[PDB]
């Protein structure tokens, strides 16, 4: 629900 | 002086360090202090291999060690490295020792990546070159009858070790030569010969001859024994089968005469008699048939001498019945040896290149661990969050706290004026602006790097391909547009992640512009902030009233709910446990790991508290909640409805509102830049391989 929460989650993925 | 030994199994090189850095390097730090090592262990170890069976074969102690040391650190890698998957690739190829197979050709080779394929050949080669360093050695000797002994022990132990793990250690059939058949037939061959070298210390030392007898005996059923596995079944070189039938009979006789000594000394001269006679033909048979193999020349001899003065003295003096042979006693056993057992180290000296490096296994369940500790920490947060978020909600939304302390309608309750000076230390409006002005320069610092970066692959490419087009001949490489599918891949991904972070953007932007303006009035200066709010009559129903008391005691408690919180998530994020230590405990005072019964039950007791406080939190805001809304509708019936005090109503619940939303918005944007931030380091990294590969072409 917080607008950068999915994006914040990619990242750690690939990070 | 013929005895049997093995030949060493043929194996091709392969590039051991390879596959092994590979690994090595994607599980560690760059540069960081681990390859620095372990990177020089693998190197070291492909020598070792290399060395170890690539050499030309040298029966020398030194060339035997560095076998026995090659089976050890071969063992002592396995759960360092994933090989069970078999994702991890590297493939062994050895050759039958015998040039034995099921279908009929000259030899036959098997390449298997399975570590234990590679173990089972490597051990045969100990085994192998022990039995030809025994074979060896000079048996008129001490020493050469120590070393002898220790050898066919050593061998019969590794060849039987093999026959009980092979089949585990390969999923396909094994080539004949390690096969379990095989190689517990050549185990009892080792083992015979070893009896057969305590039969000669015995003979050498003297010892008694009823002692001799035994310990020949044994050797003979050993051999026997052998003899019989190999009868209907000939998967051993062509001159092991006449050997073992020499060998059985030659051990018999052995200790048939020996026996016979001890029926003289008894005056049991028919019994010697019969006993020599029985030696005579046996050594008599082998001497004919088997003379390509052995020689038994002064052994018959003595036998016969013995024979013929036993004749003599019993013919003339004693007279004695000779006995028929199903009538004599059998002759004992004794056995001096045993198989000895495969514990690495079986080398002298050893030291396990890759000590320090962790199992595997616990590298498995260190992960699962903190996908646990995530999943616990994360979820427990943001229930937190959610709940503070929908409380802040619900007393805006009825004008709480600001309707208990608006005694007199003439001037900014306290706690919007506590909130919007909150607001302006935190730097007012002009927080919330500057984050949101830069948040479409980092979108375009990202996008640039990503850009160049795909740009470098493309303009590269371009050259690849025009340069194989001219120069076909001259120009044979694998064409770079194959060679860039992975970073392209990669690139096509960050790019969708740059698209959802446009609508992020754009979400966040939309929210802003709809509270701005009442954000921006929250920060006035308080007499500014007072003109522009509504005045209203106040009711003396403030000073003293029940509701007022209760509403403001749930509020008080309601507040200490959520300021707890704070603390709780700190706590969370604050703490942790290194679970090395009980994995790897796990790990040797056991044979396998169980982390999830292991994280579950640490993950309790580091976490337990707190998860069971935030659990408390949620049940007592409900009860918090349900109790407000009751207690505020009766307070409620005292206010009363006019559009003056309306109009106030309205702008306080607005000036809360705005208060969360500027909470909200500057930690949703703050979010947002970290990642915006982190995602540019990200592609920094991109950038440089992309760099360097195009650089290595």
């Amino acid at each position: 629900e917080k607008p950068y929460k999915e994006v914040t989650e990619d990242l750690l993925h690939l990070n | 002086a013929t005895f049997i030994s093995v030949q060493l199994k043929k194996t091709s090189e392969v590039d051991l360090a390879k596959p092994l850095v590979k690994f090595i390097q994607q599980t560690y730090p760059s540069g960081g202090e681990e390859q620095a090592q372990y990177c020089r262990a693998a190197e070291e170890l492909s020598k070792l291999r290399r060395a170890a069976v690539g050499r030309p074969l040298d029966k020398h102690e030194g060339a035997l060690e560095t076998l026995l040391r090659y089976y050890d650190q071969i063992c002592s890698i396995e759960p360092k490295f994933p090989f069970s998957e078999n994702q991890i690739c590297l493939t062994f190829t050895w050759k039958d020792a015998f040039d034995k197979g099921s279908l009929f050709g000259g030899s036959v080779k098997l390449a298997l990546a399975s570590l234990g394929y590679e173990k089972s050949c490597v051990l045969f080669n100990c085994a192998a070159l022990a039995s030809q360093i025994a074979a060896e050695q000079n048996l008129d000797n001490d020493e050469g009858l120590k070393i002898a002994a220790k050898h066919y022990q050593f061998a019969s132990g590794a060849f039987l070790h093999i026959k009980e793990t092979v089949l585990s250690a390969l999923s396909r059939e094994p080539t004949v030569d390690i096969s379990p058949d095989t190689v517990g037939t050549l185990s009892l061959i080792m083992l015979a010969q070893a009896q057969e070298v305590f039969f000669l210390k015995a003979t050498r030392d003297k010892m008694k001859d009823a002692i001799i007898a035994k310990l020949a005996n044994q050797a003979a059923d050993y051999f026997g024994d052998a003899f019989k596995q190999c009868q209907y079944k000939d998967t051993l070189p062509k001159e092991v089968f006449p050997v073992l039938a020499a060998k059985h009979c030659i051990m018999q006789a052995n200790a048939e005469y020996h026996q016979s000594i001890l029926a003289k000394q008894q005056y049991y001269f028919g019994e010697e008699i019969a006993r020599l006679q029985h030696a005579a033909e046996l050594i008599k048979t082998v001497a004919s048939r088997y003379d390509e193999y052995v020689n038994v020349k002064d052994f018959s001899d003595k036998i016969n001498r013995a024979l013929a003065a036993a004749k003599k003295d019993n013919d003339f003096i004693y007279h004695d019945r000779v006995p028929d042979l199903k009538d004599l006693d059998p002759i004992g056993k004794a056995t001096l040896v045993k198989s000895t057992p495969v514990n690495v180290p079986i080398s002298q000296k050893f030291t396990d290149l890759f000590e320090k490096m962790v199992p595997v296994s616990v590298q498995q369940s260190l992960a699962a661990y903190n996908q646990r500790k995530a999943d616990l920490v994360n979820r427990s947060i943001a229930q937190m969050r959610e709940a503070t978020t929908l409380a802040n909600g619900v007393l805006a939304s009825l004008n709480l706290p600001a309707a208990i302390e608006d005694v007199s309608g003439d001037t900014v309750p306290q706690s919007i004026l506590t909130k919007s000076r909150s607001v302006i230390e935190q730097g007012g409006i002009q927080t919330v602006d500057q984050l949101i002005k830069e948040l479409p320069e980092l979108l375009q610092r990202n996008r640039e790097i990503l850009d160049e970066s795909l740009r470098l692959l493309d303009e590269e490419e371009a050259t690849d391909n025009d340069l194989r087009a001219k120069f076909k001949e001259r120009w044979q490489r694998t064409p770079s547009n194959e060679l860039y599918k992975p970073l392209r891949a990669e690139g096509t991904n960050f790019r969708t992640v740059l698209d959802k972070a446009v609508q992020a953007d754009g979400q966040v932007k939309e929210c802003y512009q709809s509270h701005r303006d009442t954000i921006v009035l929250l920060c006035k200066p308080e007499p500014e902030l007072n003109a522009a709010i509504p005045s209203a009559n106040p009711a003396k129903t403030m000073q003293g009233s029940e509701v007022v008391n209760v509403l403001k005691s749930l509020l008080s408690n309601l507040d200490e709910v959520k300021k707890e919180r704070e603390g709780l998530e700190n706590d969370l994020k604050s703490v942790n446990f290194d679970m090395t230590s009980k994995f790897l405990t796990a790990l040797a005072q056991d044979g396998v790991i169980n982390e999830e019964a292991l994280s579950v039950t640490e993950l309790d007791r580091v976490y337990g508290g707190l998860t069971t406080k935030v659990q408390e939190s949620l049940k007592k805001q409900e009860g918090l909640l349900k109790n407000i809304q009751v207690s505020h509708q009766e307070f409620s019936k005292m206010k009363q409805s006019n559009n003056e005090a309306n109009l106030r109503e309205e702008v306080l619940k607005n000036l809360a509102t705005a208060y969360d939303n500027f909470v909200e918005l500057v930690a949703n944007l703050k979010e947002g830049t970290k990642f915006y931030n982190e995602l540019t380091e990200i592609l920094v990294r991109f950038q440089n391989k992309c760099s360097d590969i195009v650089f290595a072409r």
